[PDB]
């Protein structure tokens, strides 16, 4: 999953 | 001495592309989803697996038939049952092109038989290797031993969907009005920009032991936003960043509420492998051999970020074969020198520099992060390279990445499952996941010939294989390896600190008086 940080 | 009352606040760092977890990709969106649906297996606080809509399952000796056994009076929160149909029709919509799922290739991934060829378009959904045996029997099919194959049915692209409705109302079934879902809570609430709000989902086949009653997710972009609000005591738990100059004080003025959780995390800039420049192979090198990692993990955030130069975490499960390419062992100085010549043969000056904008979403850490990258290659190369920082909203990020409207982006990637491939698979050629438009074909076959193998030790060797030939390649550039830094309240129980894919389930959270 890609993050927000 | 549990509260009477049992409502948490917690920031989830930014408005959510969508509530339909077949539309999207990223943490704001996975930390909704599963509070409002639960797929076969789910996780205890340290990420842990334990029953979800299965009570029990089982797999043939050759790791490749998952038979899942269903609740039988299990319902949706409309009252309709959840069946092995749901699950079917689900993971048929995720790997069916016209859904266009970012995630479309993770059931390739877990190597459920024709799941590729249904994304390739070479044959029909309804072809997908799952089945209901009958209605609460799931069957998955794998064309290649998956020995992990459970853990990765805990993702948020396999959650299942209420069929009746998704049918009857198409995409508009994800409005707070429609919304049908099988976890421990429902939307109560949701303003764009501000606030989601969570009740209890009464007929959740485990409500019995949820403890929170309601629960609002804010959108707070900004640590230090984050953090003043905390303070303030307006929420309990903050997003994973923390203000890097405030971090030190933090930790000893809010003794115990300090929580960072080493995970299974990369941090990096992404080079778009087929737009001019960055197809070049000498330019995506220079950048790497400029960029100082040190100078970010230790002085730009200094949380406990550890600098990394391959994409894989190599402390994941099989990836310790895994090596640190050897330019990464060179002086800064041997290194900022090659550069410069890949740079000069690729005819940049001081009068012509290399100009590119960073793209991130809007986070004065990313910001702060950027500066530095963008500081150090003007400076490490002489004035050969100029970087300028575009901020876009997360979900405008999302689609410029996608979409392939950026020349170098800001990428983290959290582990899907606690195995290799879920960085390893992302790079393929033709994953759903790979907005770098990197492309190898003995990369793939690297990764290909892996899926075969029948011990850890042969697995461990072609992700080593896969990692030297992303390495070469200079496909993205990799700065350092998570940490999860959040503020918890003393209050707030259920937050272990220790769970690698830091998931937050309202329900195995509580509140203390």
């Amino acid at each position: 999953r890609p993050p927000g940080f | 001495q549990l509260d009477e009352k049992q409502h948490i606040v917690i920031n989830n760092g930014a408005e959510p592309q969508s509530f339909d977890p077949h539309k999207t990709e990223g943490v704001p969106e996975s930390n909704v989803a599963y509070q409002l649906l639960e797929g076969l297996v789910t996780s205890d606080s340290e990420g842990k697996l334990q029953p979800g809509a299965a009570e029990s399952w089982e797999n043939t000796p050759d790791f490749k038939t998952w038979t899942f056994h269903l609740r039988k009076d299990a319902k949706w929160s409309n009252g309709d049952p959840v069946t092995a149909h749901d699950f079917v029709f689900a993971w048929r919509r995720l790997v069916d092109p016209a859904t266009a799922a970012p995630y479309a290739s993770y059931l390739s991934y877990l190597q459920v038989e024709n799941a590729q060829d249904i994304i390739d378009g070479k044959k029909k959904p309804a072809e997908l290797g799952v089945e209901a045996k009958d209605d609460y029997t799931f069957v998955v099919h794998a064309t290649n031993p998956v020995p992990y194959a459970v853990s990765l049915t805990t993702h948020q692209s396999l959650l299942p969907l209420p069929q009746k409705v998704v049918e009857k109302l198409g995409d508009a079934w994800v409005k707070k009005e429609n919304y049908v879902g099988n976890g421990a809570y429902k939307l109560a609430n949701h303003i764009i920009n501000e606030k989601i709000e969570f009740e209890r989902n009464p007929l959740y086949w485990n409500d019995k032991e949820t403890v929170i009653n309601s629960a609002t997710f804010l959108a707070i972009e900004n640590p230090s936003t984050d953090v003043a609000r905390y303070r303030a005591g307006d929420l309990d738990m903050t997003s994973y960043g923390l203000p890097p100059e405030q971090f030190a004080k933090l930790k000893k003025e809010l003794l115990g509420e300090v929580y960072v959780t080493r995970t299974l995390g990369t941090y990096s800039y992404e080079l778009n492998n087929k737009k001019a420049p960055f197809d070049n192979v000498n330019i995506r090198k220079a950048l790497n051999l400029s960029l100082d990692r040190n100078v970010i993990t230790d002085k730009v955030l200094g949380q406990g970020q550890t600098p990394t130069y391959v994409f894989t975490p190599t402390y994941i499960e099989e990836g310790h074969l895994i090596q640190q390419p050897a330019y990464s062992k060179e002086p800064m100085a041997q290194r900022n020198e090659e550069a410069i010549k890949l740079l000069e043969e690729a005819g940049y000056s001081k009068a012509n520099p290399l100009k590119f904008s960073i793209l991130y979403n809007t986070n004065e850490n990313h910001k702060k992060v950027a500066i530095a990258a963008a500081s150090m290659w003007k400076a490490n190369t002489k004035g050969l390279i100029d970087v300028k920082l575009e901020n876009q909203e997360w979900k405008t990020y999302i689609d410029s990445r996608r979409a392939g409207r950026y020349d170098v982006a800001r990428a983290g990637w959290h582990a899907d499952y606690n195995q290799a491939t879920t960085f390893g698979n992302y790079f393929l050629s033709n994953s759903s996941n790979n907005t770098a438009k990197y492309a190898n074909p003995e990369y793939d076959k690297a990764m290909a010939e892996s899926y075969a193998a029948t011990d850890a030790e042969g697995r461990a060797k072609a992700y080593a294989k896969a990692e030297e030939i992303l390495g070469k390649d200079y496909g993205i550039v990799p700065i350092f390896n998570y940490v999860n830094p959040r503020l918890v309240k003393p209050y707030v129980k259920g937050y272990s600190g220790k769970d690698p894919q830091d998931h937050i389930y309202l329900r195995n959270l509580y509140i203390i008086k």
